[PDB]
């Protein structure tokens, strides 16, 4: 599976963003996988943005919690990220990735390690 | 008195915290000697 | 909740020792990535020193308490990268490795 | 020790079979109790 991000490469200061990711050769439906986004300012380390389950349940990085909405289009196999008004501090690369998980036992008992992002896209670079 | 920690702290499943890794100062077959013993107990077998 | 050294450097053939530390580690597994400039990060270590298939035997590591070490034995020029580690609350941070 | 990975013990009951089983029990309770009333099943109330 390949991941391809897309979105504006330029947003004005005090203007919102909508980014998507196509899951190519894959799907968003089931499996042990979770979908997530991570940010990387050009000169900085990584900042996790948030994660979504195929069930629609989400978890956002507290630093951006009030500013972020995540959703999956399971008909399109497209993973979306919506950001509130964007500023200079947000001039970063936004990456799409699939986080893993495995199973040892009962799925309802969560018996299955955890993996971080295993499958990565290239990243949308946004100028603010 | 038994000293314990969790067997597999790095577990996110229903069993996390269920199995404890405990140590004892245990009796040996000779009256004047003790041995250190490590063993596993279930949460339901012990109290703090 | 993790801290990392800002950089590590080795001569080719030496072992790089990149560490992370913090309160979540005694309870959570560390995961590590090798990020080549211009590329998305590559997972090298997961679940405390297990490596994904395709990752060189150079990559190993260990942990105790609140500190986890990512060790690369026989570090080559090809290994210079931004190294990251994570544990959760749900991410960590990283160190720059030069060779 | 545990030679592998920790899992929780559990029991598997066929769901449909259990539902048929309760249907039979309810039908019979109604013969002498609650002919036209409601039978509710619930989990135990508490204790060790
Ligand atoms: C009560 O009813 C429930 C069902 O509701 C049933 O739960 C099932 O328990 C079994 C226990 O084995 C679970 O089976 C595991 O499922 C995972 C899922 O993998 C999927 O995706 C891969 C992708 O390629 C597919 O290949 C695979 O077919 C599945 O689609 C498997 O990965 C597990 O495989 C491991 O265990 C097998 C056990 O014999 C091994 O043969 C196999 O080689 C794997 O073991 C290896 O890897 C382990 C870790 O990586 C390692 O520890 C081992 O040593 C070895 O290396 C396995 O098939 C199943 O998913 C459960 N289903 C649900 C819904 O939870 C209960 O068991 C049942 N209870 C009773 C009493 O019967
Ligand atoms: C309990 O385990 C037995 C196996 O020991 C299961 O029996 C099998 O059920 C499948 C269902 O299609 C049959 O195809 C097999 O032939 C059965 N095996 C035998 C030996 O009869 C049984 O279903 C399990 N029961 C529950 C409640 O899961
Ligand atoms: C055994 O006795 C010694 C005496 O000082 C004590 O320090 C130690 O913790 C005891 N060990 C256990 C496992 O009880
Ligand atoms: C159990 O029986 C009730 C009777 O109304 C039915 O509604 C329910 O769906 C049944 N459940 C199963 C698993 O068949
Ligand atoms: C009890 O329920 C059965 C169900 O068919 C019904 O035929 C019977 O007359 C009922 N008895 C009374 C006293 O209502």
């Amino acid at each position: 599976v390949q991941l391809q991000e897309s979105g504006p490469g330029l947003v004005k200061p005090s203007q919102t963003l909508s980014l998507t990711c196509t899951v190519s050769g894959g799907s968003i439906s089931s499996g042990s996988y979770y979908w997530s986004w991570i940010r990387q300012p050009a000169g900085k380390g990584l900042e996790w943005i948030g994660r979504i389950y195929t069930s629609g349940s989400t978890n956002y990085n507290p630093s951006l919690k009030s500013r972020v909405t995540i959703s999956v289009d399971t008909s399109k196999n497209q993973f979306s990220l919506k950001l509130s008004s964007v500023t200079a501090a947000d001039t970063a690369v936004y990456y799409c990735a699939r986080e893993g998980f495995t199973i040892f036992g009962v799925v309802t008992f969560s018996e299955g390690y955890y993996y971080g992002m295993d499958v990565w896209g290239k990243g949308t670079t946004v100028t603010v | 008195t038994l000293q314990c920690t969790n067997y597999a702290p790095k577990l996110r499943s229903m069993m996390r915290g269920e199995i404890k890794n405990c140590s004892f100062n245990m009796t040996t077959e000779l009256r004047d000697k003790k041995q250190k013993v490590y063993s596993l107990f279930y949460r339901l077998d012990v109290v703090q | 909740e993790l801290t990392q050294p800002p950089s590590v450097s080795v001569s080719p053939g030496q072992t790089a020792r990149i560490t992370c530390s913090g309160d979540a580690l005694p309870k959570q597994y560390a995961y590590w990535y090798q990020q080549k400039p211009g590329q998305a990060p590559v997972l090298v270590i997961y679940k405390d020193s297990e490596r994904p298939s395709g990752i060189p035997e150079r990559f190993s590591g260990s942990s105790s308490g609140t500190t986890v070490t990512l060790t690369i034995s026989g570090v080559q020029a090809e290994d210079e990268a931004d190294y990251y580690c994570q544990s959760a609350d749900v991410f960590g941070g990283g160190t720059k490795l030069t060779v | 020790d545990v030679l592998g990975h920790v899992r929780m013990a559990h029991c598997n009951i066929s769901k449909a079979t259990w539902n048929e089983t309760l249907g039979k029990v309810v039908k019979q309770l109604r013969k002498h109790f609650g002919n036209n009333t409601i039978i509710r099943f619930a989990q135990s109330s508490g204790g060790d």
